[PDB]
């Protein structure tokens, strides 16, 4: 699909993602050029994992406490695809804020801006 | 707000 | 043109930016599907120049300081192309690290997110 990029509505797919830590479980995830990595809410990861430390730029300056990084890879399943994106690791979100998809997911997809 | 998304490092 | 996504190479366009308060300038820019406004640096608005501020939701939380809000247009010219994007009103970072062009700006380009 060509997504119409628009002020007013957040660009958001439907994303099955896999922690291998729990169930995988689908969630509704941003569609983000402007990130490095994904980034997944630590609510979708057993209570009890290991996650690094990590330190991510955003809007408000260097933050080093907000993010960990995953110690497995995780798998994510777009609608009508049976093989899945595969991230060596990624951002994982403390306060349950964000489900990002970024540009090492969009690579494996082969998305591309276009600007006519 | 509006929202502003993330880089490394 | 066609915009590759790659974590390890951000899309960044060049982009004569002007601010109506000081002769444009060309400044380097990250197209982010994840911005719901565009972002210009603070450096490039003359001294004497009002701002409005305001609260921008990033990465790591709510920002009361980090952002402000312009009173007049903005005009950006994208490399090759005569006519401006015009936005109502933009962000400024007043810490110069991000200068975004965000949907706002795109959904003026006409720009498209693609997925195969």
């Amino acid at each position: 699909p060509v997504i119409p990029l628009d002020p007013a509505r957040r660009p958001v797919i439907k994303a099955q993602v896999d922690t291998q830590t729990s169930h995988p479980k689908t969630i509704e995830a941003l569609l983000d050029t402007g990130a490095d990595m994904t980034v997944i809410p630590i609510a979708l990861f057993s209570s009890n994992t290991p996650l690094k430390n990590t330190s991510v730029l955003g809007a408000g300056g260097q933050t080093q406490d907000h993010f960990k990084l995953t110690s497995l890879p995780v798998l994510i399943r777009l609608p009508f695809r049976t093989t899945p994106i595969v991230l060596t690791s990624c951002l994982v979100d403390t306060k349950n804020n964000w489900a990002i998809i970024g540009r090492d997911a969009l690579q494996q997809c082969q998305g591309v801006l276009y600007l006519p | 707000a509006p929202q502003v998304x993330v880089m490394h490092p």
